[PDB]
């Protein structure tokens, strides 16, 4: 049939709508129509039909020719209405047909490249990788010589954009056919004396080669640098700039190996940073920055000492890009061995914090990020307190961006290195600065919260004297007009609960718990969840006995909050109720727990995973707290009265109760609920048994004999749903008690599971197969092979079918074990079947 | 299914099944060190020699079919 | 209701793989070895010339292929392992912590030593850019290896290189320099051989050498070049390529070594030199058992060992791109090895396939050798080959010897010397390198006494304490037979006149079979000998040589109520036994009187019987003898042994029998145990019990009157027990298996005993790979629950090193039942401290408490 | 109508949305996520990167086989991405 056509498809395959079916009417251009048909089947259509069309177009690729094939493909590729997945389908048909037609594409190479060269600079990353894949397939199809002959004239075009595009195309063909394939061509181009754009694009080719191939250029690194080294001292300025950038990219790709292959370009760069300025100096410094980490400690010391004066001079350049490059180079220098920290804190740090740590940098995003990361990395070598002291007093700056920048820096440094490096003065000014920065903030963003939490947790016990002021401020901010302020306060309490606990300030945290309890009536859901989390933290640090408010008053207040619809409130409230049920269970009555039970069964159906995990945990906690009998009874009655949608909740709860209160408290009542003559309640009991055994796992090792007679009755109950569910039960049974010595009981159950293999209903036969696979796992493949042998060969064809299905299952499952279990098949006149080696006796 | 060698159907001949399990056995001998050691002690041959013999017998372990 | 705890006392000492490299990342060259399911790191000290074991790790799997690789510009060598999981692993040894850090673990198939699931073969591009893991049939997988910004190894997705109905003999990566990586495989298609009922295709199909090329540009793998071979080869060797060598491969075959390379390179073949006046069978071929390469910045050479144990040095003559000839020179003679390693600083490590391993120092590389060197240029016709005479070693000097109990064939624990604590008497070794060793402990100390052939069983004389050992080997000559063969050779070679003096020199030359191998020849020849050995002094008090085709398989010393309290020794012997296909003439039972206080065998008579007597067991003044599938009671007559009672309903073939009271426990070769009752009143043997499972039982031990523990050919241990108060006059009784466990090594001896006096009674087993293990029962269920929790926690938190699942591993052929793996539990002390703290608080105690518990359970024995 | 990809899985980790966050791709079980799901390169390329392996929605966490499948080694059968054979790649 003809697949569907979207509007934009009409212009491309409209000729397929015409009903002139007869091929003799076609003037040998059925090839055109055949390609149109195949491409329409590939682009639009199910996986089977597009697979068939792809195979068809690949098997006939040479019979068609590259000409019409690409003259129909390329228009579709550059269409602005093309979807990304359609583009991928086109790229894959392209590379397959290109593999098929070897040199048939050579004349059209040019015509192809100009259509697909823009893809190499497209914003979409996948478009770029597809363009590179297409160029590489082209270079593998059409010879290297053809690629060179086709892309050579553009290397000295006056426009620079075409030069860049052909340079990256040459990089791609170098990746496709190997660097040594282009080594002589690039060596000749980089020294081309006729044009300077030629050598410019040549060393740009090697730069893009490094950028694209990464560490895979380490074998040819010395050859590439020997090809491009002369361009450093070339009198044209742009070519030496791009040769410096190419050296930078080569060092970046080769990290951390291959410094010895750079022994030539060290002296030219060293001279150039004294003989250059502007963008060329930036390029030279960037190359040296990516080059320094590869050096040995001694030579790193020497070379950094040589370049340090020039770079700290450039520290104060008007061009911000030069500032970014010198920031990266100081980060690269101080991150390596050899340059010791005393040198850094004597020479580099003062001008660094002079010219780089000014408020102007707190506005540009990338400058902000690079400055912060550079300072944090410096702290790893020079010392945490050494850097924190130079910027801590700036925490009290009224420019909010500057103080948030310094706050993030202090946060990351103290999270990396703790606080053992900090003395008393630095500690006090840290506390003062974080207090001011938290009190005077317009927005409620997480930088200040994270900084406060991390600095307090890093100080640890050292924070005892400042806790009264911290808690006064958090109490003052809890009573605020903005919800996102009290939310942040509650989150700070949640994060510093344990460090307050170690400081032994339990009365203050009790007051915090009381004000949170009285704020529990909050309307905004996110901040209510935050204060619930703070309450949970407080109840976790101080015990369930000395908790204020008492648990007796705290839990019934939480009970109605479970009906709130917001997921954050749900998760936090469930977690708090669960901690209470784990520890302070003795303080509330059994009926409050039963009401919470009723409102927890619903939350087992939450779509968010954490909410239902918490629900499971707290339900198990309260089931361990109160008696299993009452909840089990109401759950069994629920099992009877409930429909399928909410029956899964009650079965999961039954399994949870069986796991927390050992199953002999749940299995008797469940199994007796099976004797009622109604069959649907029997099926519900069977499904609950199935999930119970899957859920308890190894716990069910002591209960196979108990549930055995019910399964005997259910497996020949002449109701297909019952047999299917019972087979699922024994499957989960055997998979849960694997390796716990339940071989005899499961072998007994196997005899009742087996006769159901001759069933036709797909669901019940797949359930029986799953039961047999689990029984293979638990009993062993030898016994299942013993059961299969009696029917592997047999006059009846259908019994052969079923027994060969079972054999295939156990053979795929345990192919290597069967070696010891195959029967002794004697020889005959025609063949020899005895495995004589296994009969050897030493 | 069809992708996995050694599986069978209702038309699997005795010869096919037995040559499959014989090849499985020979590969398992190649794999398990102590099994091959037992074989190389029973027959007074080196481990390389018995491995070569097993790979040779892999071709027609039970004989030609009908 | 018995629960056991398993502990290895002496780990396996038999090496299956060995590779050398810079695993420490320094000047030092280490060797990692795969022995069974254990991975070990050893460091040879160049100053003292002695090997030290730095690291030992139980990986709980079956290592099938071991290889080392390095990336460009790197300093340390990684370890890539293929095992019986569906996983390939890459590891790095960290010397800071003395551990194997798992760098990568990639999953591709199901577990086990399967046929089509890769793991058996490993090859790696000589530059480290890719690695191919291959099955024996069909499927192969190539992984691309690279680094990142932080110099951390990264592995890609697998690339498929499958070819249906295709076997694989070997695969190695060809040194193509930095071109597209290529892997050379020895293959053979069986599709045509299967669909042809005559046999034309099977005989006409031939092995092929194929090259899978990895196009990194297009990023796929293509079957590029494939060519048949007129000779079927067994393995491949990569020759250096690119800059410092001519790319290509060496193919070792039967009676030849070939060089081949893709392109217009002519195949350069050369026959393998055969021994001068070899006593082996003239119609028996010759192949190489292992190879080793050593690269200099000036030259490179190869070392290849023959089945005979002769190591030859191989060099290739270079004419720019092409090679001109293959040159070979007889280097030396060491025991047959599974792996050889040529380190720097002039040291050669030889890992024997059986028995002790060695390390030599290279004194001279045999370049200034007066001995003739051979080459492919030398011409000859009629297929006559190059010859050479073996000589005592002088290129190498033995600098270290490592004791290896592999292969343990029999074991008995007893305090023969009055040390008040028992010792382990272990009949192990193989061929002329066989040995009876006495092991003590206070790891074990050992003393070794050499033997002639491979020992099968040995019994202890109660009054004298001496041992009656039987040693038997296949296709070997007896002493008289090798003497007469030497005589016939010397008399035939003088017909062609200095041949008289040459024959005198040949006959007066008796090279030690301990070093130059035993002159072995024939298809059904059997060299067998009985000996009586003192257990304290290595001296043998008497020795009895048997006929040329008589092979001893069972021995027992006992008295008879028929005669007095004088002793007797019975030996069962097969005649004209063929192993494959199996056919035998019959059996004989030799009866010796054993006089002079257990020091002299006095022959009495020699009874023929229908098949091979595989088991002899004393039985209240009579003996119990298993002849094929027949069980018989024999009394000592004055001219023969007269049958008194027979049972003919044993399944296949009796391998062993043990008696408790009047119960007889018969081991079948395939059908597990069979309980037989001897009714003394009526004089009849009645089968009354058997098993519900088949087991290839190798040994067995009686636990009590109802319980029997047995060992499997497939490395399993089981414990079966009869139902309570089973009546022996009612048949059709089945025994239930109360214990199942997989050791990972094939156990050949089980014995219930106490190693330290007064301590715990336990179950000691010995494996075929030289391992000593113990199973101890649990005193209280408190400890049992503790160790079950420890086992499950270590399973979840310290998974096996090569991607295997521990529970699945210990359930290899049967689901594990009532055994705790103490070898896994004791890896608690090698975890990261935070994981130790977590799993300890989960056990509600401190890590030192858990440690102390493990130490006390090990000292308890 | 719906079938598993079953191609050779690679180094891409399968993903799951919020609706299917705790489910097993093979047997739809929520009990004991054991080992990590790997998918083939073709099912992870393009706009399909990070999408749910089961339903195809936006992935929020990683996908796992259940322990029952791990025990039965059903995590060794290939790429478990569910593909619909009656839908083009634009639907
Ligand atoms: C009859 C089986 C069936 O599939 C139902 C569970 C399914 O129809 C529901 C749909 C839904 C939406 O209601 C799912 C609920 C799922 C729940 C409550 C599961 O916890 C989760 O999914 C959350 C986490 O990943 C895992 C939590 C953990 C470790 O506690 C686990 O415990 C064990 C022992 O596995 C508990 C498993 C729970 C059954
Ligand atoms: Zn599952
Ligand atoms: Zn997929
Ligand atoms: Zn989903």
């Amino acid at each position: 049939n003809l697949p569907f056509l979207k509007p934009d498809d009409i212009q491309y395959f409209d000729k397929l709508l015409v009903d002139v079916d007869e091929s003799t009417l076609s003037p040998e251009e059925q090839k055109e129509r055949k390609i149109m048909k195949l491409l329409l089947k590939i682009k639009n259509g199910t996986p089977p039909m597009r697979k068939a069309a792809l195979r068809q177009i690949t098997d006939k690729a040479r019979e068609f020719g590259a000409g019409p094939l690409f003259n129909q493909i390329l228009p579709l590729l550059m269409s602005p209405t093309l979807e990304d997945q359609e583009r991928h389908l086109l790229v894959k048909v392209i590379d397959r047909i290109l593999y098929k037609l070897d040199d048939l594409v050579r004349p059209y190479v040019h015509k192809i490249l100009v259509v697909i060269e823009p893809l190499l600079i497209d914003e979409d990353y996948y478009a770029r990788v597809e363009g590179r894949e297409i160029i590489s397939n082209l270079a593998k199809a059409a010879g290297l010589a053809t690629m060179i002959s086709t892309m050579r004239p553009d290397i000295d075009n006056m426009d620079e954009y075409v030069r860049n595009t052909t340079a990256r195309a040459f990089a791609v063909v170098a990746s496709a056919l190997g660097i040594p394939s282009l080594l002589p061509f690039l060596k000749a181009v980089c020294k081309s004396k006729k044009s300077w754009q030629a050598r410019h694009t040549g060393i740009k080719i090697v730069q893009q080669i490094a950028i694209l191939m990464g560490c895979a250029i380490l074998p040819h690194l010395r050859s590439l640098v020997e090809i491009i080294e002369h361009g450093l001292v070339d009198e044209q300025q742009k070519v030496r700039t791009i040769s410096a950038l190419a050296i930078a990219a080569l060092a970046e790709a080769a990290t951390p190996y291959g410094i010895e292959s750079f022994d030539s370009v060290l002296k030219p760069l060293w001279k150039g940073i004294r003989q250059h300025r502007g963008k060329g100096l930036a390029a030279f410094l960037k190359a040296i920055g990516y080059l320094i980490p590869l050096m040995d400690a001694e030579y790193a010391n020497y070379y950094t000492r040589e370049v340090m004066l020039i770079l700290i001079r450039e520290f104060q350049s008007p061009d911000e890009e030069m500032k970014k490059i010198v920031l990266k180079v100081v980060k690269q220098c101080c991150g390596t061995d050899g340059v010791e920290a005393n040198y850094i804190k004597t020479e580099i740090l003062p001008p660094f914090f002079k010219h780089f740590w000014q408020h102007r940098m707190a506005l540009d995003r990338r400058n902000y990020r690079q400055l912060v990361d550079t300072t944090v990395e410096l702290a790893n070598k020079v010392g945490a307190a050494e850097i924190i002291s130079r910027i801590v007093d700036d925490l009290k700056d009224e420019a909010e961006q500057y103080r948030k920048m310094v706050m993030e820096t202090i946060e990351k440094i103290m999270g990396n290195l703790g606080a053992a490096d900090i003395d008393h003065k630095l500690e006090e000014q840290l506390i003062d600065g974080i207090l001011y920065a938290f009190q005077e903030q317009t927005t409620e963003d997480s930088v200040m919260l994270n900084g406060f939490g991390t600095v307090v947790n890093a100080l640890g016990k050292r924070v005892k004297p400042y806790l009264p002021q911290i808690c006064g401020t958090v109490l003052w901010r809890l009573n605020n007009k903005s919800a996102k302020v009290r939310q942040q306060a509650a989150d700070l309490i949640s994060r510093t609960a344990v460090v307050m606990k170690t400081c032994q300030e339990e009365k203050l945290m009790g007051h915090l718990g009381v004000v949170l309890y009285e704020y529990l009536g909050e309307e905004y859901p996110e901040v209510l969840g935050s204060i619930l989390g703070a309450l949970k933290a407080i109840v976790n640090v101080i015990g369930m006995h000395k908790m204020t408010p008492p648990i007796k008053d705290l839990l019934p207040r939480l009970t109605p909050i479970l009906k709130n619809r917001h997921e954050k409130v749900q998760e936090n409230c469930i977690d708090l109720v669960g901690r209470i049920a784990d520890r302070g269970a003795e303080y509330v009555s059994a009926r409050e727990w039963m009401r919470i039970c009723f409102e927890l069964l619903e939350l087992l159906k939450a779509h968010k995973k954490a909410i239902r995990r918490a629900t499971v945990n707290t339900f198990g906690y309260i089931a361990k707290a109160i008696g299993p009998h009452d909840v089990l009874a109401t759950l069994l009655n629920n099992l009877k009265v409930q429909e399928r949608q909410n029956r899964v909740c009650t079965t999961v709860a039954i399994a949870i109760v069986a796991e927390t209160c050992s199953p002999f408290t749940v299995l008797p009542a469940l199994m007796n609920e099976y004797r009622v003559p109604e069959l649907n309640v029997q099926n519900g009991v069977l499904k609950s048994l199935s999930f119970l055994f899957e859920y308890i796992g190894e716990m069910g090792k002591d209960y196979i004999y108990a549930v055995t007679p019910l399964l005997e009755d259910a497996l020949m109950d002449r109701d297909l749903v019952h047999r299917q569910t019972a087979s699922a039960v024994v499957q989960h049974m055997s998979l849960g008690v694997y390796g716990f010595g339940c071989e005899d009981s499961l072998n007994h159950l196997l005899n009742y599971v087996w006769p159901n293999v001759f069933e036709t209903s797909p669901h019940v036969i797949q359930a029986v197969m799953g039961a047999l696979e689990g029984l293979r796992v638990a009993i062993g493949p030898c016994r299942m092979l013993q059961y299969c042998l009696q029917g592997l060969f047999h006059p009846a064809r259908k019994v052969r079918d079923v027994y060969w299905k079972i054999y295939n299952s156990i053979y795929i499952g345990s192919q290597d074990a069967l070696i010891a279990h195959y029967p002794r098949i004697y020889n005959d006149d025609k063949n020899t079947y005895i495995r004589y080696e296994l009969d050897y006796i030493l | 299914q069809s992708k996995y060698i050694g599986t069978g159907h209702a038309d699997t001949t005795k010869w096919e099944w037995l040559v499959n399990q014989h090849r499985d056995s020979y590969c398992s001998y190649m794999g398990h060190f102590d099994l091959l050691n037992y074989f190389a002690i029973a027959e007074n041959e080196s481990k390389a020699r018995v491995r070569f013999n097993l790979m040779e017998k892999m071709l027609q372990p039970c004989g030609p079919p009908a | 209701h018995m629960f056991l705890y398993n502990l290895t006392l002496q780990r396996a000492t038999g090496i299956s793989f060995a590779i050398h490299g810079n695993f420490s990342g320094t000047k030092q060259q280490e060797i990692v070895v795969s022995r069974g399911k254990i991975l070990e790191l050893l460091r040879p000290d160049p100053n003292t010339g002695k090997v030290h074991t730095l690291l030992t790790v139980e990986v709980f799997g079956v290592i099938r292929s071991l290889m080392a690789f390095r990336l460009t510009g790197g300093t340390k060598d990684y370890i890539v392992v293929g095992s019986d999981s569906g996983r390939i692993v890459i590891l790095e040894y960290q010397p800071s912590k003395n551990m194997f850090e798992k760098i990568h673990q990639e999953t591709f198939g199901k577990s086990g030593c399967r046929r089509i699931v890769p793991g058996q073969f490993l090859a790696v591009d000589p530059k480290g850019r890719a690695v191919m893991i291959s099955a024996i049939e069909k499927q192969k997988l190539v992984y691309i290896l690279n680094r990142d910004a932080a110099a951390r190894l990264t592995i890609s997705s697998p690339l498929e290189a499958h070819k249906a109905n295709t076997l694989v003999y070997h695969v190695v990566g060809v040194d193509v320099g930095f071109e597209n990586p290529m892997f050379a495989c020895l293959e053979m298609d069986y599709e045509e051989a299967d669909n042809d009922p005559t046999g034309e295709a099977a005989a006409n199909t031939q092995q092929t050498l194929t090259f899978y090329e990895l196009d990194l540009g297009l990023n796929h793998v293509v079957r590029k070049y494939s060519e048949p071979l007129e000779e079927h080869g067994n393995f491949l060797i990569t020759v250096p390529g690119g800059s410092d060598g001519p790319s290509g491969v060496l193919i070792c075959s039967e009676n030849y070594i070939t060089y081949k390379n893709f392109g217009d390179q002519p195949d350069i073949r050369c026959p393998i030199p055969r021994r001068r006046n070899d006593l082996d069978d003239p119609e028996r071929g010759m192949i190489f058992v292992c190879s080793a390469t050593h690269k200099t910045k000036s030259m490179f050479f190869f070392l290849a060992q023959t089945e005979q144990g002769d190591i030859f040095k191989i060099t290739l003559e270079t004419d720019e791109d092409m090679v001109t000839e293959i040159r070979l020179k007889y280097f030396d003679t060491v025991p047959v090895a599974a792996a050889m390693c040529v380190l720097k600083t002039g040291f050669l490590f030889v890992a024997s396939e059986f028995g002790n391993h060695y390390l030599y120092q290279i004194a001279h590389l045999g370049d200034d050798d007066e001995e003739p060197e051979f080459s492919s240029a030398m011409p000859l016709e009629e297929g006559d080959t190059f010859f050479f005479q073996p000589r005592p070693l002088k290129n190498l000097v033995l600098v270290d010897e490592l004791d290896s109990l592999s292969p343990i064939l029999f074991c008995q624990i007893a305090d023969l010397a009055n040390e008040d604590t028992p010792q382990l008497y272990v009949a192990c070794g193989r061929g002329p390198r066989s040995s009876l060793r006495v092991l003590r402990h206070g790891v074990f100390n050992q003393v070794a006494f050499p033997l002639q052939y491979t020992p099968r069983k040995f019994v202890i004389h109660p009054e004298s304490n001496n041992l009656i050992i039987i040693e038997t080997d296949h296709n070997a000559y007896t002493e008289a037979t090798k003497a007469q063969r030497k005589q016939q050779m010397a008399e035939e070679m003088v017909e062609a006149e200095l041949a008289a003096e040459m024959a005198a020199a040949f006959l007066n030359e008796n090279l030690p079979e301990s070093i130059f191998g035993a002159p072995k020849a024939g298809n059904g020849q059997w060299a067998s000998v009985i000996r009586v050995m003192n257990p304290i002094q290595g001296n043998t008090l008497d020795l009895v040589q048997l006929e040329q085709n008589e092979a001893a398989f069972s021995v027992a010393v006992c008295r008879f109520s028929n005669t007095g309290e004088d002793w007797y020794v019975l030996v069962g012997v097969a005649k004209d036994l063929i192993l494959n296909p199996r056919s035998v003439a019959g059996g004989f039972v030799y009866t010796y009187k054993l006089v002079n206080n257990g020091e002299k065998l006095e022959f009495l008579h020699k009874t023929p019987v229908e098949e091979v007597p595989a088991a002899i067991a004393p039985f209240q003044g009579r003996v119990l003898i298993g002849v094929g599938k027949l069980l018989r009671v024999y009394d000592l007559g004055k001219k023969k042994l007269l049958r008194k009672c027979e049972n003919k309903h044993i399944a296949n073939y009796i391998s062993g029998i043990q008696t408790i009271g009047h119960r007889v426990i018969v081991s079948d070769v395939q059908e597990s145990f069979i309980w037989v009752r001897y009714k003394r009143n009526e004089n009849q043997l009645i089968i009354f019990a058997d098993d519900t499972y088949p087991r290839w039982v190798t040994t067995a031990s009686l636990l009590d009157y109802d319980t029997v523990a047995g060992a499997d050919k497939f490395g399993n241990i089981c414990v079966v027990r009869l139902p309570p108060n089973t009546n022996d006059e009612v048949d059709s009784q089945k025994a239930e298996v109360i214990m199942n466990y997989h050791v990972g090594e094939t156990v050949l001896s089980l014995q219930k005993t106490t190693l330290i006096p007064g301590g715990s009674e336990s179950l000691v087993y010995t494996t075929l790979s030289g391992g000593i293990g113990i199973l101890v029962p649990f005193t209280s269920h408190e400890d049992h629950d503790f160790f079950q929790h420890v086992e499950m926690h270590l399973r979840s938190e310290h998974p096996p090193l090569c991607g295997r699942d521990h529970l699945s591993f210990r359930s290899y052929y049967f689901p594990v039942k009532n055994v705790i793996d103490g070898d896994l539990c004791e890896q608690f002390n090698s975890m990261e401290p935070n994981k130790q703290k977590n799993v300890s608080e989960e056990l509600d105690r401190t890590p030192p408490e858990v440690s102390k518990k493990l130490e006390d359970i090990r000292t308890r024995y | 109508d719906l079938i598993f990809c079953r191609k050779q899985a690679g180094v891409a980790i399968g993903r799951l949305c919020e609706k299917c966050d705790g489910k097993c791709v093979i047997c739809d079980s929520y009990v004991r996520p054991c080992t990590l799901v790997r998918i083939c390169d073709e099912c992870n390329y393009g706009s399909y990167q990070g999408r749910c392996v089961i339903c195809g929605g936006p992935g929020v966490s990683d996908a796992y086989y259940c322990k029952e499948c791990t025990i039965q080694e059903k995590d060794r059968d290939g790429c478990p991405k569910i593909v619909n054979l009656g839908s083009s790649k634009t639907d």
